[PDB]
This record gives C-alpha cells, sequence and structure tokens, in this order.
C-alpha cells in the first residue's frame, strides 16, 4: 500500500504510466512535486519497481539524487527493493553510488543485507565503496555475514572489501557470522583473511561468540 | 544480441609475443568485468585474467607470473591480452569471456594460438556413455582445498568448434534459457552434473570449474558425453 498523500506519487506506485503521463502533461511541475515525506513520483516508482515509469521520468530530466525526509535517494530505494533495471537506469543517469541516508547507509548496505546480487555487482562496478560504514560503523560485509549470504560475501571479496572492520560494538563480520551460526560464511571469511583473534568490546573473539562447534572448526582452519 | 569476437590468434615460435584483441557488442561493455580463458587441446578451461569495468580491479591466475597483461578500452568496446615469451604449453584456444565470480555467462568463439617450435587439479571422468532418454552424471573431484561447501563449481557445455555454454553455476543454479534436464549438486569435495532424458544435441564436451576466489579458478580435464 502507498502512503503518499499525492495522487501522482500513487499513480507512480501503482504503475499507471498513461494516467501519470496525462497528469504531468497537464502540469509539468507534478513530475517533481514532493509529498509529506519529500518523496516524488521517482522515489515511488523505484519502490514499486515500475521500470517504464522511471525511464519516462528520467527522460523528462527530473533530479535523480534527491533524498526524501529519511535521507533515502532513489538509488537507495531501488537497491533495497531489488529493482535491477531501475538501478541500472539510475546509475546511467548519474545517481550517486555512495550517497548516505540519515542512518549512514549507502545503497550497497541494503543490496548486501537483502541479497541483491546483480544490484551489488552494479553498484560495485559503478564505484561503490565496499568498506563504507554506517552510523553503527557497520559495513555491507557485516550485513552479508549476519544474514548468511554466501554469494554476497564472494561478491564483496572480489571487490576487495575488508573482512576485519569492527562495528560500534567492536564486532567484525566474523563475530556476526559466528553468533548467527552461519557456518559456511564463517569458513569463507576465515579462509580469506578474517581474524579469529580480534576482540569486540566485551573482549570476546569470534570463537568465543561462536555457537555449536563452529569455534573449533575455525580454530582448526587457522591453527591446525 | 551479445557478441564477443577474439582476434590475433596465430602461430608463433617459442619466445615470441602475441597480443589478443576482442571486439564487444550487444551490451554495455563498460559496466562488466571481462575475462580471458584459454583451453589447450584436449585440456580443460583455464581462466587467465579478469578486469573490472573501470579497470580498477585486475586479477591473474598464478601461472601468469607477469607474462600476460590484460587491458581494456571502454571507449572502443575492446578487451586486450598482451602475451610475452610464449612457451609451447601456451598453445590453446583463447576465449574472451564476460562475467564475474562463478558466472561466466558469455563466451566468444575463441581464437587459436599455436606455439610451433601434470593432470588437471579437478578430476572428471574421461568418457560417459549415455542412452537417449536415460540419465547420466558427471563427477568433479578435488581435495578439501579445491572443492568446498563455501565455494562454487560451475558446469560448461561445448560442441565442436563452438563457444562454451554455461549450464550450471553456484553448484546448482542454472541460467535462464537452459533446459531443466540439466542439474548440479555437491557432496564434500565432489560436484556432480546430471542430465535426464538425453538428446543427441546433448552430446558434447563438459567441463567443471571450481571458483575459490578472485584469482583462483580450478578446472577439470573435461568429460566427453557420448549419446548412443
Amino acid at each position: 500500500g502507498c502512503v503518499s498523500n499525492l495522487m501522482v506519487c500513487n499513480l507512480a506506485y501503482s504503475g499507471k504510466l498513461e494516467e501519470l503521463k496525462e497528469s504531468i502533461l497537464a502540469d509539468k511541475s507534478l513530475a517533481t512535486r514532493t509529498d509529506q515525506d519529500s518523496r516524488t513520483a521517482l522515489h515511488w516508482a523505484c519502490s514499486a519497481g515500475h521500470t517504464e515509469i522511471v525511464e519516462f521520468l528520467l527522460q523528462l530530466g527530473v533530479p535523480v539524487n534527491d533524498k526524501d525526509d529519511a535521507g533515502w535517494s532513489p538509488l537507495h530505494i531501488a537497491a533495497s527493493a531489488g529493482r535491477d533495471e531501475i538501478v541500472k537506469a539510475l546509475l546511467g543517469k548519474g545517481a550517486q553510488v555512495n550517497a548516505v541516508n540519515q542512518n549512514g547507509c549507502t545503497p550497497l548496505h541494503y543490496a548486501a543485507s537483502k541479497n541483491r546480487h546483480e544490484i551489488a555487482v552494479m553498484l560495485l562496478e559503478g564505484g561503490a565503496n565496499p568498506d563504507a560504514k554506517d552510523h553503527y560503523e557497520a559495513t555491507a560485509m557485516h550485513r552479508a555475514a549476519a544474514k548468511g549470504n554466501l554469494k554476497m560475501i564472494h561478491i564483496l571479496l572480489y571487490y576487495k572489501a575488508s573482512t576485519n572492520i569492527q562495528d560500534t560494538e567492536g564486532n567484525t563480520p566474523l563475530h556476526l557470522a559466528c553468533d548467527e551460526e552461519r557456518v559456511e560464511e564463517a569458513k569463507l571469511l576465515v579462509s580469506q583473511g578474517a581474524s579469529i583473534y580480534i576482540e569486540n568490546k566485551e573482549e570476546k573473539t569470534p570463537l568465543q561468540v561462536a555457537k555449536g562447534g563452529l569455534g573449533l572448526i575455525l580454530k582448526r582452519m587457522v591453527e591446525g | 544480441e551479445v557478441q564477443l569476437v577474439e582476434s590475433g590468434g596465430s602461430l608463433v615460435k617459442p619466445g615470441g609475443s602475441l597480443r589478443l584483441s576482442c571486439a564487444a557488442s550487444g551490451f554495455t561493455f563498460s559496466n562488466y568485468s571481462m575475462n580471458w580463458v584459454r583451453q589447450a587441446p584436449g585440456k580443460g578451461l583455464e581462466w587467465i585474467s579478469s578486469i573490472s569495468g573501470s579497470s580498477r580491479y585486475i586479477y591473474y591466475a598464478d601461472f601468469v607470473k607477469g607474462r600476460f597483461t590484460i587491458s581494456r578500452d571502454n571507449a572502443t568496446n575492446s578487451l586486450y591480452l598482451q602475451m610475452n615469451s610464449l612457451r609451447a604449453e601456451d598453445t590453446a584456444v583463447y576465449y574472451c569471456v564476460r562475467g564475474v565470480i562463478d558466472k561466466f555467462d558469455y563466451w566468444g568463439r575463441g581464437t587459436l594460438v599455436t606455439v610451433s617450435a601434470s593432470q588437471s587439479v579437478l578430476t572428471q571422468p574421461a568418457s560417459v556413455s549415455g542412452s537417449p532418454g536415460q540419465s547420466i552424471t558427471i563427477s568433479c573431484a578435488g581435495t578439501s582445498s579445491d572443492v568446498g561447501g563455501y565455494n562454487y563449481v560451475s558446469w560448461y557445455q561445448q560442441h565442436p568448434g563452438k563457444a562454451p555454454k554455461l549450464m550450471i553455476y553456484e553448484d546448482s543454479k542454472r541460467p535462464s534459457g537452459v533446459s531443466n534436464r540439466f542439474s548440479g549438486s555437491k557432496s564434500g569435495n565432489t560436484a556432480s552434473l546430471t542430465i535426464s532424458g538425453l538428446q543427441a544435441e546433448d552430446e558434447a564436451d563438459y567441463y567443471c570449474i571450481s571458483y575459490i576466489s578472485s584469482n583462483t579458478r580450478l578446472f577439470g580435464g573435461g568429460t566427453k558425453l557420448a549419446v548412443l
């Protein structure tokens, strides 16, 4: 359901291209009219993933980097919602890959946590900083690790994301993988540089927060 | 339609130095990681080098050791490979390949390099006798360093003189446009491709590739599938 108080934002959300075209034909300014959250038709089109509508808006020359009241840009919205083709179009029209919202998150953070593989590759090929830290000092790798997104970790590693960045609690992605008992993800991380010796702010290493026999599994890998 | 055309493949005396080129079209070249993969006669698919869209990230297989250098020009949609000091073990068909991680989705017809003048790390069966309509399985075996639960095996199909096709990647996932008669799985240090209801068009060569990291792609020696 769409919460926008604007008719035009609702048209964009429900994918009514023709009706939207008529509205905007009747009043050009509607293309960039902001609702109660400073979202325009573009934000809402990205959310619902209506590619043709985004394409139309873009060719009208609407701004593509304006943030809503929560700091979310169209790219943030498209990446989170998993809108492959829209992300591609946005990046093609100069969307800022490293834009942050009020939480300090880039579009990559959401791609990574939500397991948007194609979008992640797009963002990273587009120059996204893999080590970008949000206001919790967490990286995309933290998200991928916690959720147990193996493929996403491989992607991030190919683009040279660090495995040992500590968040605000002092946890590395390995701490998170171990706590959620994400076994294969934890092995991968270790096999590619993640330290089993780094302590969080409770002075625990990733082995000490590991559940099941995961601690010993990782200890073996490193220490035999 | 996506097209990759390799050129520059010739015969050259050992010690010589070649330069391969690839003309790309049918997609946004600049947005894609590109690769060079070579295949010696009878041998498997050996990944050589990859380069990111922006040229920021470049990787080489261990054997390269400075002898090869990949480059690209997004402006003119072309990929290059500078090969120095050509040994005889370099004799192969060199393919230009689009893809990242384990997903090598587009290959060119390849260009042949001949140097005029020790098995594969992963182990496949040489031959597989199939009977139309039945069901067969090709195995890909390695050590615990080669095939694991936290990395991927991919399967590639190849007909005589044709661009290799990606059948399976990520152990078990298959690209759109590929028949569901093809499936893959893995147990311990061994991956298995399976085909059900064999065709005669299914008769071909099959190769496995274990993706370990950005600079490590292990390969099997190939498996000839004969459809009776």
